[PDB]
């Protein structure tokens, strides 16, 4: 909520002109003009692919094989055109050209003067158009070139070649997931994918307001709060104009503080009592204070800037372990408050291969994590940083946020030049995110002589943001050993394959190839359900990522049911038991175990993949069973070397009584039921389990507070009969077909 | 803080033999990492460094000084490499609360600390009054506002030194009643009594600081105590203003810089005379020291000062209430002087001034 003098909005129709890229690429109006392109109507946000598939120029990527029809225009270059009014300006005043995103390499240009060149498309792109820009009609233009192109114009180091990231994303400061993956389609785009506006600063005008929570003591209601503050102020101003910090929650307010301004840059110390602090989800409340500060007159009041953001009074911790395998990734635990909490949530991959649809996308993804019940996601450095509105959500719901600097998963660079880029990107996003008491983490990925993770990432982070952590390094059968015995307290659980549903097979295939079987024979693909196995390139080939969904049902369930409806339940629920079985597995180790983070609970594109819900918001039927095993307080089974074992884990501060029973759901027979008082914040042994005959299932019914819950244990050996799964399924009535 | 001051005051430093520690532009606070910064301080650190690498005074070059260090560019890379390439003869100190609690200067925190070098120690002692005449306007030269003693004017929290023009009452100002109080009980009224109490606190706790470390090598390896000079008319905590009033702590200090010095340092069930050497040469004399309220000897003998160490004399009996103990020493022919102010704070101001007479080393 920066209230400029003026904000005017840009966003709308423009005028696209599209053109192929010749040898020289295109910068200037005048070669723009003058090459023979194509013109069309433009929407700004938008992507050009969008505006292109509107008057027919392309059919529906999202559907079939149609997505490989969009490479040539990956060569092509793209001119935004537009014309503005130009708002009246005082002496002192600066007329600032907002822009959101620009992918990527381009020139924009303001009354045929450029105002800027560009090369990143995950950080924001301001200029000062005041001594360029006219009274009345005022023209904007902007020449993209081609992304592809660029990345023959460095050359790459042999660790920067072949790896699973496109040589083509390394040279460039992209998106990754763009040049195509194997959960997002190839699709590098263009165009202004985020809003341009026009701002009016007065000459004294909030640079930054930077909130810092130094402690936080959650009884007695107390914190400690900084404000650093940096001003724009000119000299003839000092000791005349005063800054206005408001703390206040529901309209009540809580502090307010007056103080004179005689230089650009202060701290404030703030001392509150009466505020609570911000808590994960289960761990407590997501409380959060609105926070704004102000430059006004001394004299005559007049209120040159404001600058409003609602803030969190949380401290974060990474607490490491240096007995149990002393420096490898995954021995560590988020301390929020001085608490402790155990990590239950997604990886955040993008919402959208055509990025300008994002923000539409956020209000109903981040509500699939609060049904799901996560107090923690991690943004991939394949995705594009997201922005305010993301991160306002995860304070809202109290879902902690670990961003991942867009590297990708190959080495990069060790030379000054792609040093310096990766710098000004990651002050840019720090000094946007560095106030959201969502974010708790940043991570580089990634021997450790790494320029990019242990040293340009670090120096901005010990600079720009010391009050968060900064890692340098992130990375058959579902009972395998592979899975069972993995070193890392706090893991990054890779997923299982699941068909979507049948709706969204119906809606992403022809009609023709709705059926996965070409020619009928059951295990071999058609060349659409081949592709939306995500296949970057156009290269025909039988099996490969595919082949991961039927041989899951094999194991478990003997044999790949020939009948499609059949063939969704028989992936889908694989895909259900084996990750309830990881999320069980390790809220069932604990203390040891710190954390879980599964991959993945939405997909960016009609694609089948690991995830528990594809982009149409069909959600599987492993996103059901994963519920039942992510409540605050629950009850699971585990495997033992000579029997079971139910336990019950805590994930919040108060502790809790209740009665469980779990009974063989075949049979009816009773096996255990009793009381159980499961301590806050710890996972508690009920007892042990006799082991059963043969293969089955047990339900778990235990009441709480007046409140039933259930959840299941699959036991036996596989391979077991499809149908007799089904009637265990229904027998539970749990979940659904 | 200060700037780099010219070749000339180098050459005074290499004629009358007084080493120099360097600290690098930079104050209370840490910089920035990125290049622009670090591109600007190797340009003024080579610059600095190729000018002054040939005095022999010069001995070390420093780079000065919630959330969890060494991580800091400047001071850990930038200035290393400049003294790494251009000056491999001194050494660099990568950086350098010292003063804690500014009450009683008999404090654990200072009477129990484990440093060998002390960089960092100063006492509040109000200007002569000559310059206090010069400073202030007529009406201002009265520190008590409204003659409401402890509150200090308009002009006298200016020249604590506040940066801006907040109208606030007390802050620095507050060490120098507060120290009085301590050690006198009461703040005096009168401006000459005032002037007697603030000079006298920081004379007794700077050579107090003086005397607890040459009376401690060799554990104890320096001291650098605070400004010795103020370089603007301002209330500080040094022993000479700026235009050379030399306060009362600059002639205590002076006897316990000698080459070489008896004192008395506070022991367990007593006290203990020592005698330090900071020359190569040995030095043989006799000490007399007796109290200068009764006038009762309590030790005469001759001691030998073995060269650059610290060698104990003999205990000295505990004294039953307040006073002081006048230390007379010669060696080759000179007469020597110190003192030693025993006994439990507060103690009567006028009192002291009377200790102070019979001692017959310092005026006023």
């Amino acid at each position: 909520s920066h209230m400029f003098v003026s904000e005017q909005s840009l966003n709308g129709r423009w005028t696209l002109k599209f053109f192929p890229q010749p040898a020289v690429p295109v910068m200037t109006i005048e070669g723009a003009e003058a090459a023979n392109g194509i013109v069309v109507d433009a929407v700004v946000p938008g992507n050009v692919e969008i505006d292109m598939e509107a008057a027919g120029l392309v059919e529906d990527p999202m559907v079939g094989n149609n997505i490989y029809k969009l490479r040539p225009y990956e060569g092509y270059q793209w001119y935004y055109s537009r014309t503005f009014a130009a708002p009246v300006v005082t002496e002192g005043q600066r007329l600032v050209l907002h822009f959101g995103g620009i992918d990527t390499f381009a020139e924009v240009y303001v009354n045929g003067i450029k105002v800027g060149s560009a090369d990143n498309m995950l950080i924001e792109h301001d200029y000062d158009i005041t001594s360029v820009v006219k009274e009345g009609e005022n023209r904007l233009d902007v020449i993209i070139r081609s992304s592809v192109m660029e990345a023959q114009n460095h050359f790459l180091g042999t660790l920067s070649i072949g790896n699973f990231s496109n040589e083509e994303s390394a040279p460039v400061r992209r998106a990754p997931s763009t040049y195509g993956w194997d959960i997002m389609p190839r699709l590098v785009s263009a165009g202004l994918w985020r809003d341009v506006t026009l701002r009016v600063e007065n000459p004294v005008t909030i640079v930054d307001a930077n909130w810092v929570t130094l402690s936080v003591n959650p009884k007695a209601r107390e914190a400690s709060e900084s404000l650093y503050l940096q001003t724009r102020l000119p000299f003839e101003m000092h000791d005349k104009v005063k800054a206005v910090i408001t703390i206040s929650r529901d309209g009540r307010q809580i502090l307010r503080k007056e103080a004179l301004m005689r230089k650009f840059a202060n701290l404030f110390t703030l001392n509150l009592s009466g505020v609570d602090a911000w808590w994960p989800r289960g761990y407590g409340e997501p409380a959060l204070y609105t926070a704004e500060v102000s430059l006004v007159d001394v004299t005559s009041g007049k209120i040159y800037d404001t600058k409003t953001s609602k803030i969190g009074f949380r401290t974060v911790k990474l607490e490491l372990d240096e007995v149990n395998l002393p420096g490898q990734p995954g021995q560590f635990q988020f301390i929020i408050n001085g608490e402790p909490v155990f990590a239950k949530g997604t990886n955040w991959v993008p919402l959208d291969a055509l990025h300008s649809r994002d923000a539409s996308h956020v209000e109903e993804a981040v509500q699939l994590m609060v049904e799901m019940n996560c107090n923690i996601v991690r943004c991939w450095g394949g995705n594009v940083y997201e922005d305010t509105h993301f991160f306002e959500l995860c304070d809202k719901y109290g879902i902690m946020v670990w961003q991942d600097f867009a590297m990708g998963c190959g080495n990069y660079s060790q030379r000054d030049n792609f040093a310096a880029a990766l710098e000004k990107e990651a002050i840019s996003v720090v000094v946007k995110l560095r106030n959201h008491p969502s974010l708790i983490l940043w991570s580089g990925n990634n021997p450790n002589n790494d320029r990019v993770s242990r040293q340009v990432l670090s120096r901005v982070i010990y600079e720009f943001d010391p009050t968060r952590p900064y890692l340098p390094s992130s990375p058959g059968y579902y009972k395998d050993p592979f899975y069972t015995e993995n070193p890392s307290q706090f893991v990054s659980q890779i997923g299982y394959h699941g068909c979507p549903n049948r709706e969204t097979l119906e809606r992403m295939f022809s009609p023709d190839s709705v059926n996965p079987w070409q020619n009928g024979v059951v295990g071999m693909w058609n060349d659409e359900w081949q592709t939306k196995a995500n296949r970057i390139y156009d290269d025909k080939f039988q099996g490969g990522r595919n082949d991961l969904m039927t041989n899951q049902v094999r194991i478990i369930f003997g044999e790949v049911p020939a009948d499609l409806d059949d063939f969704i339940f028989a992936s889908q629920s694989v895909q259900a038991e084996a990750m309830k079985f990881f999320v069980e597995l390790w809220r069932g180790r604990r203390p040891y175990r710190t954390g879980i983070i599964w991959w993945n609970i939405r997909d960016g594109w009609p694609l089948l993949s690991d995830a528990i819900s594809d982009y149409w918001g069909g959600k599987k039927q492993a996103f059901y069973y994963m519920q039942n095993v992510h409540h605050d307080v629950c009850c699971l089974i585990n495997p033992a070397a000579n029997g079971y074992m139910l336990k019950v884990d805590n994930n919040t501060l108060k502790d809790f009584e209740g009665v469980v029973e779990v009974k063989d759901v075949a049979s009816g027979k009773q096996v255990f039921k009793g009381k159980f008082v499961s301590k806050a914040n710890q996972m508690s042994e009920i007892a042990t389990l006799p082991m059963q005959k043969g293969q089955g299932m047990l339900v778990i019914s235990y009441r709480i507070e007046g409140n039933e819950y259930f959840n299941h244990y699959l036991y036996g050996e596989p391979p077991y009969k499809l149908d007799q799964y089904r009637k265990w399924v229904k027998k539970c009535g749990i979940y659904e077909l | 803080g200060n700037v780099y001051e010219d070749t000339h005051f180098f050459e005074l430093c290499d004629k009358y033999g007084i080493m120099v520690w360097q600290d690098f532009a930079m104050g209370c606070g840490n910089y920035s990492q990125r290049d622009n910064f670090a591109a600007a301080l190797e340009k003024e650190a080579i610059s600095v460094v190729v000018k002054l690498r040939n005095h022999p005074s010069l001995i070390l070059w420093s780079g000065n000084n919630f959330k969890a260090p060494n991580n800091d560019r400047v001071s850990r890379q930038v200035l290393s490499r400049v003294i790494y390439e251009f000056d491999p003869t001194r050494p660099y100190l990568p950086s350098s609360h010292l003063w804690g609690p500014r009450g009683y200067y008999k404090d654990p925190f200072y009477t129990e600390n484990p440093s060998q070098f002390v960089s960092q120690i100063g006492y509040h002692g109000c200007p002569n009054r000559e310059t206090l005449e010069r400073m202030f306007s007529p009406d201002s030269v009265n520190p008590w506002q409204n003659g409401v003693v402890g509150m200090w004017n308009d002009e006298w929290q200016t020249k604590a030194n506040r940066i801006y023009d907040d109208k606030f009452q007390g802050g620095r100002n507050d060490l120098m009643t507060n120290q009085v109080r301590i050690i006198f009980g009461e703040v005096p009224a009168d401006l000459d009594d005032f002037i007697f109490a603030s000079q006298s606190v920081q004379a007794e706790a700077m050579k107090f600081f003086v005397e607890l470390w040459r009376g401690r090598r060799p554990y104890r390896t320096g001291i650098i105590w605070w400004n010795i000079r103020d370089g603007w008319p301002l209330l500080s905590d040094a022993i000479s203003d700026y235009w050379g009033g030399k306060k009362q702590a600059f002639y205590y200090m002076q006897n316990v810089h000698h080459d070489v010095c008896c004192l008395i340092n506070p022991a367990a069930n007593g006290y203990m005379l020592k005698v330090d050497n900071n020359t190569l040469k040995d030095f043989e004399g006799v000490v007399e020291v007796k109290d200068v309220a009764s006038g009762k000897q309590v030790f005469k003998g001759k001691f030998v000062s073995k060269a650059n160490q610290m060698s104990e004399i003999a205990t000295l009996p505990m004294q039953k209430g307040q006073g002081m103990l006048v230390i007379s020493y010669r060696i080759e022919g000179n007469e020597y002087f110190n003192h030693y102010l025993y006994g439990e704070p507060p103690y009567k101001l006028d009192q002291y001034r009377k200790w102070v007479k019979k001692c017959g080393i310092y005026e006023l």
